[PDB]
């Protein structure tokens, strides 16, 4: 397939690795009583391992000659679940955090001693600003349009 | 008149009640800036009218065919049908026809009265009006633009937007169309809800 | 007093401790419900 | 309505300066100072008045069915397991309906605490309304059909104190029933008969 890689659901090395891990777990499982707690924990680990391999196989990942999954990040539409969609989620969350921080700093700077409100948080004020990160992409865009996001170079100084 | 979306809450200072549909609802302070308010006022009307049209033309054919007087596919399959022209041609026609009308609408938002003139026949124009509510040709029967009618339009548009969101979400979990989902709820009301859908 | 204890509970290290504890709990529970994820498979 | 010469929870002790025997049921008990600031005092009063009525409703519906079953008039099952049985619909589908219906009333009550007197009128028919005049004590044909809530400020305080004390008792009774069911392993009414049969050995130390 892409870059000489093979789908993990059809890779012999992938199945070999799964079998080796399951055998290694079963060798430890064969040391305890069937109804003891360690046996149940090892059995749960075995079931989890089988589920992990099955999900990797059926989610469309690609495997190399080593028998391990590899990620594709060039933009191909068959692999957006690997980088692009989680990346959009990361950007959304990070923008929320940054936007609420900047809005708190701007709202608090008008007081007599703003620094006192930076080592002791005003939770009453922050609890009104936290929910507003929900629409940060709209607010930031509108603020950029109207020229409220950036300070002119002439005005920057201590 | 100006009501309250939440009985017992104070209204924002910038929502004094000079706009149709004012109910003091802006918890996240999107419209604190006066210009943002105008932009959102226009966007509300546009997204709402499109949603109303979409819901009507998305629901009526289904019930018409289910009655038995027509044989048409569901709304989520009509894009995969046989038409006299391919989908690409229709998209290109749509894009070309819409760039013109949308920039024409944009130029009036930027400065009212700028694009009232007819380009070809230099004898027709639009009399003075308010942005979002033109008249003349766009009002053939020449109804009365009273405050009551604007509120009646806004209420149905706001309802239609939620209806379209509901259709979109209900298709991605059930996959059987709106009317089938309604009849399933009406068959066993206590055993057919969203809870049974996920379990 | 209640005013003073509410003021002390709002100091930076205490609030950081509480916030990070809650976030860690949320992430641990999510990883217990949807374990061993390398991609986003829903859509 | 200050009344320093009133019984307290601990004779010989000084009552806190923020309690002066105005509210019904006041006995000068607040060791941890959770109501020193007057703003939170109203919130605490409302919370107690709500917990009390919930506990009273729970207690009145948790012992009488058990007593009737013990006598044999009714055949209701154990209260401690009735949540895990099967009913006409799914148990999860009842919780959401409960949430919606109770949330309407909870928000309607919440609006009155912040803005008193702002939710006293029926939203549909603007003629019918409630005659209550104090926060937490509404009044009308819906909540006071007999008309016992209108009296001089002598019987009103005594009735409120009666309600507060009958609710404070039930608040402890419900938790006691829960702990007994979890620890003893049988019904609550059976525990009373066990204690009245051998009142020297049938106690908590028996297990
Ligand atoms: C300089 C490196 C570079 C850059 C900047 C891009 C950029 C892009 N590539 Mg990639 N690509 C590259 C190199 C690069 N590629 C190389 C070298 C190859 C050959 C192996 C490919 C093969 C490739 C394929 C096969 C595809 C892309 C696609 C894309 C697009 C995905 C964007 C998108 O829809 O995000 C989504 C963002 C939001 C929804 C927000 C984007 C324009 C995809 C596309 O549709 O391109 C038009 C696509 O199908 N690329
Ligand atoms: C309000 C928070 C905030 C915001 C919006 C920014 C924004 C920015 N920072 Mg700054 N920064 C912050 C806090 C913040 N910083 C803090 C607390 C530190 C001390 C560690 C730094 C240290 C720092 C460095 C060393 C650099 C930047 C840089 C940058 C720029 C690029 C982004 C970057 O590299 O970030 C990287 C920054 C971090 C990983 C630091 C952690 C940021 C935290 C998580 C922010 C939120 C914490 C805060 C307590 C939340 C309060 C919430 C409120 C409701 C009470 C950008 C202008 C870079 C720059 O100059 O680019 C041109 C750069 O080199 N920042
Ligand atoms: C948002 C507006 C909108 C759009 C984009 C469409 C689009 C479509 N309609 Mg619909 N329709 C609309 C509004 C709309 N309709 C309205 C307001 C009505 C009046 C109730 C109808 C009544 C209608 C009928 C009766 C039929 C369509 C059909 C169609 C399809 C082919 C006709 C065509 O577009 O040429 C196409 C998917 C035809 C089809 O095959 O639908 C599946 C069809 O039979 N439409
Ligand atoms: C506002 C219009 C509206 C109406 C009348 C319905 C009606 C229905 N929906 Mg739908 N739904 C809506 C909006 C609506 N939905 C929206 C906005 C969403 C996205 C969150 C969904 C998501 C959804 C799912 C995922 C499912 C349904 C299902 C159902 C059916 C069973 C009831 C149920 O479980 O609801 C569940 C309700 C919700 C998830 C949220 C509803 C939120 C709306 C805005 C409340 C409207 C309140 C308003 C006062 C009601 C007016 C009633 C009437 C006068 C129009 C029922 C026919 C189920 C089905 O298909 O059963 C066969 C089902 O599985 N709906
Ligand atoms: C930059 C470094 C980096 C990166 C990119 C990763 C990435 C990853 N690590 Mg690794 N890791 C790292 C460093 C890193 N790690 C380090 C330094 C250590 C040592 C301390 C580890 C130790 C480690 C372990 C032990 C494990 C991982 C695992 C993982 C995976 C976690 C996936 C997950 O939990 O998804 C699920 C989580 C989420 C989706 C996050 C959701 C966040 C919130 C709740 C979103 C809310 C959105 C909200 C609803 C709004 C949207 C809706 C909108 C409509 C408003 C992922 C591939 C785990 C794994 O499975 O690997 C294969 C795993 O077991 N890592
Ligand atoms: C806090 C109030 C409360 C709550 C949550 C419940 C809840 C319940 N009661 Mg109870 N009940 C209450 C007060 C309450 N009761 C009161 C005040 C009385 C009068 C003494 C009763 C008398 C009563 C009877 C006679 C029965 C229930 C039963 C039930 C169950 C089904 C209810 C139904 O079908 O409707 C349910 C566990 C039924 C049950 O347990 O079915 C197995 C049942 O038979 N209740
Ligand atoms: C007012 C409520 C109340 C009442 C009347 C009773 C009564 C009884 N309980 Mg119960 N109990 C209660 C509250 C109550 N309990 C509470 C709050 C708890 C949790 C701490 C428990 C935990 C509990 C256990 C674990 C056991 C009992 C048991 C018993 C029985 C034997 C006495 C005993 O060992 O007490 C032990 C007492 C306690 C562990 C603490 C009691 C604390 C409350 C506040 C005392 C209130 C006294 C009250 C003011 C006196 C006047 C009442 C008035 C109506 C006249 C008896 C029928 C035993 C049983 O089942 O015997 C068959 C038993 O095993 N109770
Ligand atoms: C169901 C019942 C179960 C059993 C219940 C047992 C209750 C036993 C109570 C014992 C008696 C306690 C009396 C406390 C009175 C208030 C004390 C006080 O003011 O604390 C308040 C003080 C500090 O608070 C300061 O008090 C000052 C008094 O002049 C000023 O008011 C200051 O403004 C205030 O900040 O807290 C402590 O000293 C706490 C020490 C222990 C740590 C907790
Ligand atoms: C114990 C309790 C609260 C106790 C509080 C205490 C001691 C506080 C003490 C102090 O703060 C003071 C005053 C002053 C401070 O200075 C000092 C301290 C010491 C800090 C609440 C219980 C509160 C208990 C409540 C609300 C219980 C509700 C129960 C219900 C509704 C039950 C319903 C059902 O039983 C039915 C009817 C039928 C069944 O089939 C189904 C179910 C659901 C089981
Ligand atoms: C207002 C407000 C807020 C809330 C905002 C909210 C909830 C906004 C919600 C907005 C929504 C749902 C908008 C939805 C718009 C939907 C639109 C335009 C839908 C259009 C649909 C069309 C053209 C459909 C075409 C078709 O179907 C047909 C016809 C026939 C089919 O064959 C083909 C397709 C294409 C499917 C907060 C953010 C919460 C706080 C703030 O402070 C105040
Ligand atoms: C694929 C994506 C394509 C995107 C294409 C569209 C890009 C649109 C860019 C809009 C830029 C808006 O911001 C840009 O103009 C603002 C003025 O309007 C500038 O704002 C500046 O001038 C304003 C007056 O006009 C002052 O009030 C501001 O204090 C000053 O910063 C911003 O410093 C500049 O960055």
């Amino acid at each position: 397939d892409i870059a000489g890689l093979t789908p993990c659901k059809d890779s012999k090395a992938f199945a070999k690795r799964e079998k080796q891990s399951v055998k290694k777990l079963t060798s430890s499982l064969k040391k305890y009583a069937p109804d003891s707690a360690p046996a149940l924990a090892i059995q749960a680990t075995i079931d989890k391992t089988k589920r992990r391999f099955e999900n990797y196989g059926k989610f469309g990942l690609l495997c190399g000659s080593d028998g391990l999954p590899h990620l594709i990040v060039s933009g191909d539409q068959r692999h957006w679940g690997e980088f692009i969609t989680p990346g959009v989620l990361f950007l959304y969350i990070a923008g929320w955090i940054g936007w609420v921080g900047r809005s708190y700093l701007i709202a608090v700077s008008g007081e007599k001693k703003p620094a006192m409100r930076e080592i002791i948080i005003d939770v009453e004020l922050a609890s009104k600003i936290i929910p507003r990160g929900f629409i940060w992409p709209v607010a930031a865009y509108r603020e950029w349009i109207n020229g409220d996001l950036v300070v002119d170079d002439a005005d920057i100084g201590y | 008149a100006k009501g309250a979306w939440l009985p017992g809450l104070a209204s924002p200072a910038y929502l004094d009640g000079s706009l149709a549909g004012d109910n003091g609802f802006d918890p996240l302070a999107l419209a604190a800036d006066p210009e943002d308010l105008r932009w959102f006022v226009q966007a509300e009307l546009v997204n709402g009218r499109w949603a109303m049209l979409g819901v009507a033309g998305m629901l009526i054919p289904e019930v018409l065919t289910k009655g038995g007087l027509l044989n048409a596919p569901e709304w989520y399959d009509a894009g995969k049908g046989e038409y006299f022209a391919s989908s690409s041609t229709l998209f290109v026609i749509e894009f070309i026809l819409f760039h013109y009308v949308e920039i024409r609408r944009w130029q009036d938002i930027k400065n009212p009265g700028s694009v009232n003139q007819d380009p070809i026949f230099k004898s027709y124009s639009l009399p003075a009006h308010e942005c979002g509510y033109p008249g003349s040709v766009f009002n053939p029967l020449n109804f009365a633009p009273t405050l009551e009618n604007k509120e009646k339009e806004l209420a149905n548009g706001r309802l239609a937007m939620l209806a379209f969101l509901g259709f979109l979400v209900q298709h991605n979990v059930t996959g059987k169309g709106p009317f089938e989902n309604l009849q399933q709820h009406l068959a066993d009301p206590w055993h057919n809800t969203i809870i049974q859908t996920f379990s | 007093s209640m005013r003073d204890i509410k003021t002390y509970l709002s100091v930076a290290p205490v609030l950081s401790t509480l916030w990070f504890g809650a976030l860690a709990g949320l992430l641990i529970e999510i990883n217990r419900l949807f374990p061993d994820a390398l991609s986003f498979p829903f859509f | 309505a200050s009344a320093p010469d009133r019984p307290i929870w601990f004779p010989g002790s000084t009552p806190p300066p923020w309690l002066d025997g105005s509210l019904p049921g006041d006995f000068g008990f607040d060791p941890w100072g959770l109501g020193s600031d007057p703003e939170s005092l109203k919130w605490n009063v409302q919370a107690e008045l709500v917990h009390c009525r919930w506990a009273m409703l729970g207690a009145a519906g948790i012992f009488i069915p058990e007593l009737l079953t013990k006598i044999g008039i009714l055949n209701t099952p154990s209260w401690y397991t009735a949540g895990e049985q099967e009913y006409f619909t799914d148990t999860t589908t009842l919780f959401v309906v409960e949430l919606i219906l109770i949330g309407w009333a909870e928000g309607r009550r919440w609006a009155d605490i912040i803005k008193p007197g702002s939710v006293n009128t029926d939203p549909i028919f603007p003629n019918n309304k409630l005659t209550g005049t104090d926060v937490g004590y509404p009044g009308g044909l819906w909540f006071d059909p007999l008309g016992y809530g209108n009296a001089s400020p002598e019987k009103l305080k005594e009735l409120r104190t009666k309600e507060i004390k009958n609710g404070r008792l039930a608040m402890l009774a419900v938790m006691g029933a829960w702990f007994q069911a979890e620890y003893t392993g049988t019904g609550p009414i059976d525990n009373l008969f066990a204690h009245l049969a051998d009142p020297g050995h049938a106690t908590i130390f028996r297990a």
